[PDB]
């Protein structure tokens, strides 16, 4: 019961859909010599058409790479061209107006080394 | 910006780097007029690191085009490939004839035609914003490479003494000596300017090509267009970590690092497995990852000459293993365990080997992205054994009497037999000296 209104949540919390079933609310269960399997397969059915929702439309599966991508540096040749580039703005004392430049700096590397899809990799921000 | 511009240089050197283009093509996933294939960005992630950046999705090669002879380098220009190659930032177009066919004729036209020589790479590096160095593709073999070979090594390193200098040397057929009786003059002057003007080098054996070409293709003999196949799948295969992503060494100036223990011990064996014609037919069932890298440190690939009598009484201390492909990659460091267990690295007697090893996924093209490749550039100090083989050849020549004073129709007119002599037994003791 807690996570079948976890999932309601998520949808509610959602703009697309605002609920999970649209074939298990053509049914009503209100049992009690069975109200185990009624429970039971109205939340494997929530959350199907959640498991489609993310790997379809949401691109959970594009998602994951990308995040697991550039942080252990599997664009490596991407991020020893900007590291050379980074090497540069450590020449400076630390000031404030750091990252504003590295972002600037971001995509000048991207576009030599010609990375397969740059406007999904202008969302790496670069904290100071 | 990783720009290198290559100097392609030489008779045999301007035909081997006629086929490095065509092996970019079908990699890159382009055609020569313009990005109409999308797998091209996709695929492969740097379309200029051999490449001008486009302006209009239009290419210019880092290719730059002098010899003595212009029938090499019309052989690039009469091809099925043309506008690919922009004779202006290359070469000016038409360049004359040599004397020719001498080292000593293409030694003095350096020093007269500087002037425009090292104005030809400018009008190239006019769009690198930050030039990495200079790779110098030169022929040890002919007159005309190595004449104005040694020439650029000198002068790259003087105006440019903050650029990459390495070298694709390709020697003379060592057999040889009653074609190529020049050999042992003309292929220890340019080691010469390879040992304090260069910190690496890769050299490559001519007569230990054909050793792996007919074992490998089973062709009936490997001819001049037979032998510039061989040679231009391992200089694209050098270069992958620079155009697809691997974490380890993704800088040249990276792969090269790991690779020279010292200046005079450089001389790096190269060997590469996937030549034959039948590993169509275990490609199909997957030969496991374990064993397709293990037999590159066994000599069965080895383009460097060296004996099966002085293996274990030498010892590798750097040796760097580029695979290409997906190979499964996580019992890649499984199978560099099973190396120590069988003992195909040696260890030097006071200190621990090193096999790095790289990876890289790669574009769309299905001899690569279905068949494994094993690069192996191994820095070995079992490389005075052909010290040894051309020392006792020069000193031999030297008494019969030849070219000392046929060699000396141009541009030499001094003694300079004796340091050369001198220069490769100074090599040959810094090799044997390192290791105990």
């Amino acid at each position: 019961i807690l996570s079948t209104g976890k999932y309601l949540n998520v949808v509610r919390e959602c703009g697309h859909d605002v609920t999970c079933p649209d074939a298990k609310e053509i049914t009503y269960t209100l049992k009690e010599q069975a109200y185990v399997e009624r429970i039971e397969k109205a939340y494997n059915y929530a959350s199907k058409v959640l498991l489609d929702f993310l790997m379809e439309e949401e691109e959970l599966v594009a998602h994951l790479r990308s995040i697991k991508h550039y942080f252990l540096m599997d664009q490596g040749d991407f991020f020893v061209h900007f590291m050379d580039l980074t090497e540069e703005e450590l020449k400076k004392p630390v000031d404030d107006i750091i990252p504003t430049r590295l972002e600037a700096l971001l995509e000048l590397a991207l576009r030599m080394s010609t990375a397969n899809t740059d406007p999904f990799k202008d969302d790496l921000k670069i904290e100071l | 910006p990783r720009e290198i511009i290559t100097l392609q240089l030489g008779q045999c050197g301007n035909q081997i780097g006629f086929e490095f283009w065509k092996q970019l093509c079908a990699e890159h996933g382009i055609s020569p007029e313009g990005i109409v294939e999308e797998f091209a960005t996709e695929g492969t992630d740097r379309k200029d690191v051999f490449f001008y950046q486009a302006d209009d999705e239009h290419y210019i090669p880092r290719a730059v085009l002098l010899d003595l002879e212009p029938r090499v380098i019309h052989s690039i220009l009469n091809s099925p490939y043309a506008n690919l190659y922009n004779p202006e930032n290359i070469y000016l177009s038409e360049h004359g004839g040599g004397a020719g066919n001498n080292w000593a004729s293409g030694f003095s036209q350096g020093e007269k035609i500087h002037e425009d020589i090292f104005d030809i790479i400018d009008r190239e590096a006019d769009g690198s914003d930050s030039l990495e160095g200079f790779v110098l593709c030169h022929s040890i073999a002919g007159g005309t490479g190595s004449g104005l070979g040694s020439y650029l090594l000198e002068r790259l390193n003087d105006r440019y003494p903050k650029k990459l200098v390495q070298t694709y040397s390709v020697f003379p057929n060592q057999d040889e000596m009653s074609h190529v009786v020049v050999q042992p003059y003309n292929s220890l002057l340019t080691l010469k300017r390879l040992t304090q003007n260069a910190d690496c080098v890769v050299v490559l054996d001519n007569t230990a090509l054909n050793r792996i070409a007919t074992d490998r293709l089973h062709i009936q003999n490997p001819s001049f267009s037979q032998i510039n196949q061989l040679v231009s799948t391992i200089m694209s295969a050098s270069t992958t970590t620079l155009r697809y992503p691997g974490y380890m060494n993704n800088d040249l100036i990276g792969l090269i690092a790991s690779l020279i223990p010292t200046p005079r011990l450089h001389f790096l064996m190269t060997g590469y497995t996937p030549l034959t014609t039948d590993q169509s037919v275990a490609s199909v069932r997957k030969t496991t990852v374990l064993d397709v890298m293990r037999r590159l440190l066994q000599p069965k690939n080895v383009m460097v000459s060296t004996g099966r009598d002085r293996q274990t009484n030498h010892c590798y201390i750097a040796i760097l293993n580029i695979i290409q492909g997906e190979v499964d990659p996580t019992q890649v460091h499984k199978s560099l365990q099973r190396i120590r267990e069988r003992k195909l690295a040696n260890f030097i007697p006071w200190g621990p080997a090193s096999i790095q090893v790289a990876l890289s996924r790669k574009s769309p093209y299905l001899p690569s992205a279905h068949r494994v490749s094993g690069l192996m550039m191994a820095n070995h100090t079992n490389i005075s054994s052909l010290f040894e083989r051309t020392c006792r050849q020069y000193d031999k020549l030297r008494k019969r009497e030849a070219f000392l004073e046929q060699f000396r129709k141009e541009d030499i007119f001094k003694d300079n037999f004796d340091e050369l002599d001198n220069s490769r037994e100074i090599v040959q003791q810094l090799i044997d000296e390192y290791h105990a």
